[PDB]
């Protein structure tokens, strides 16, 4: 009963320049329980699994530079990169994670002008 | 040093049934849930099961309830996905992912804690094709 | 005992005995109620689907098939229940492995 | 040391007891006679108590 | 921002709180009075309630 859409499915930026990627919910992702929102980005190179980038709305994963930062309201939200580099380009996957029926969205194809 | 390998994959004929097996290393198995996602070629990720420490809770996405199977066995430090009847719609990259951190405070009259960090590690990625 | 010739005025809105048949009653069903089985020990989240027998039109999502890990006689040990439970009588809940809680806890 | 008469009367049992704070326990043992205990299968235990 | 006076009056104390489900806890803090708290040596709390 609740999907995940990416409008940016094609977003080309120049190389050493901010970007980000937008997502929304058809449902609010907040928890009433603790008043968090649990929605998560991932980011697969190509030839390889997909990584985690940041795990709720905006708590950052170990090991990711700080380039990437999430932030949103409890239906829109946004991965925003102050600089995108080769290194950060690929498939981007939006993923709702309030009830435990787990599910991603189309996701958006990041890449270098 | 988080590792997760899968192995089992190949080519089965639809109809037919095939068990991948992901083996786990560089942290306590019997700590964390256990998540299965498939990717089709050309298509984007899709949730497939997760499975609780114990092994007693499972959950499958709509999409592959019946036809998939998750189970466990935590002294082997393993993560194995029974699959049968197998579709051509199936034919895809399966991956094994750690869950959350979950724990059982038996002092605290057995008190359930669990931290959530996303899928967190990902492993290598198991092809499983089903075509004839 | 018929009074003969005696006209008494009433006010059955300012009657005593209602208040006091009142107390009496609360105090009653309270006094009945306290000396009894608390389920404090059951205000946890719960596993609930649908009922899968056959449900009319007017029956479908009233009554749900629930599951939860209850205590038992000894404290150190947990059993696995299963209940029919009215929709009234629970509400949604967000949690890892569940669905619903009693509405009341 | 126990009398013919004595053997199996008590037992030495052993259990996992709260304590003052609720999310902290103590192994404690204690002596109880076998009328106050009744055989039980689990994975580490084997007796309850009678009444409980 | 505490004066001198004050040093040690108060403690910001973080405990694992029981909530409205059984078998759930909540983290909290809260700042007690020195005099309510008890030191106690444990592994990871530092100090008690008074009077448990
Ligand atoms: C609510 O309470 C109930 C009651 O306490 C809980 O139910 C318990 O659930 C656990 C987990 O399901 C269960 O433990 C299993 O009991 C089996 C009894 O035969 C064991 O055989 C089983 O061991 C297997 O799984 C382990 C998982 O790591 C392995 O270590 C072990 O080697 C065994 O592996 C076999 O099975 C797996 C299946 O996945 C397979 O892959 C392997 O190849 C191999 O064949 C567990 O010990 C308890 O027995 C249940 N208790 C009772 C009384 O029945 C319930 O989980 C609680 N609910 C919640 C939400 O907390
Ligand atoms: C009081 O509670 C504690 C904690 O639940 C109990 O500890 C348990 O003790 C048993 C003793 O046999 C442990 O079993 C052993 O475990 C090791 C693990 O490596 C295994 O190699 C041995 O073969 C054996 O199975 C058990 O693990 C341990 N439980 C935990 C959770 O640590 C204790 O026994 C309880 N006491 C009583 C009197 O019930
Ligand atoms: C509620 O759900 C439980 C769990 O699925 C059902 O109990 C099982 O029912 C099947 C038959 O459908 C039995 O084979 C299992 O042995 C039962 N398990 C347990 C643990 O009881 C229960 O029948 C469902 N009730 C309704 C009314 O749908
Ligand atoms: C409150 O509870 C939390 C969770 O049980 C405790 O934090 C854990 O402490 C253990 C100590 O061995 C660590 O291994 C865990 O990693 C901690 N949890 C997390 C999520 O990091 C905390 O110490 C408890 N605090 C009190 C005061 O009781
Ligand atoms: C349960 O019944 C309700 C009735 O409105 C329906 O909407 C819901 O999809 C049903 N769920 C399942 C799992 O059958
Ligand atoms: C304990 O004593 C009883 C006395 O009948 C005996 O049967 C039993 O084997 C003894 N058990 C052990 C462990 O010594
Ligand atoms: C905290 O307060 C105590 C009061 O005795 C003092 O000794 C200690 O140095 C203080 N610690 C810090 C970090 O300010």
């Amino acid at each position: 009963d609740i999907v995940m859409t990416q409008t940016p499915l094609s977003l080309p930026v120049t190389p050493g320049e901010p970007a980000s990627i937008s997502c929304r919910s058809s449902q609010s992702l907040l928890n009433s329980e603790d008043g968090n929102t649990y929605l998560d980005w991932y980011l697969q190179k190509p030839g390889q699994s997909p990584q985690l980038l940041i795990y709720e709305v905006s708590n950052r994963a170990s090991g990711v530079p700080d380039r990437f930062s999430g932030s949103g309201s409890d239906t829109d939200f946004t991965l925003e990169i102050s600089r995108v580099e080769a290194e950060d380009v690929g498939v981007y996957y939006c993923m709702k994670a309030l009830e435990f029926p787990f599910t991603f969205g189309p996701g958006t194809k990041l890449d270098i002008k | 040093d988080v590792q997760l390998v899968e192995s089992g994959g190949g080519l089965v004929k639809p109809g037919g049934s095939l068990r991948l097996s992901c083996v786990a290393s560089g942290f306590t198995f019997s700590s964390y849930l256990m998540h299965w996602v498939r990717q089709a070629p050309g298509k984007g990720l899709e949730w497939v099961s997760v499975i609780s420490e114990s092994g007693g809770n499972i959950y499958y996405s709509d999409s592959v309830k019946g036809r998939f199977t998750i189970s466990r066995d935590n002294a082997k430090n393993s993560l194995f996905l029974q699959m049968n009847s197998l579709r051509a719609e199936d034919t895809a990259v399966y991956y094994c992912t750690r869950g959350g951190l979950f724990h059982i405070d038996y002092d605290d009259d057995y008190a359930y804690y669990y931290t959530g960090r996303g899928l967190d590690y990902w492993g290598q990625g198991v092809l499983v094709t089903v075509s004839a | 005992i018929h009074l003969e010739n005696v006209t008494e005025e009433f006010n059955m809105w300012k009657n005593n005995m209602v208040e006091q048949m009142h107390e009496d009653i609360i105090s009653l069903w309270d006094q009945s109620l306290k000396p009894c089985v608390k389920l404090t020990p059951l205000c946890v989240g719960l596993q609930c689907t649908n009922v899968t027998n056959n449900i009319t039109d007017d029956m479908r999502g009233e009554l749900k098939n629930c599951s939860f890990n209850a205590t038992t006689e000894l404290r150190n040990k947990r059993q696995k229940v299963y209940s029919l439970f009215y929709r009234l009588d629970i509400v949604p809940m967000v949690d890892l492995w569940t669905n619903y809680r009693l509405i009341s806890c």
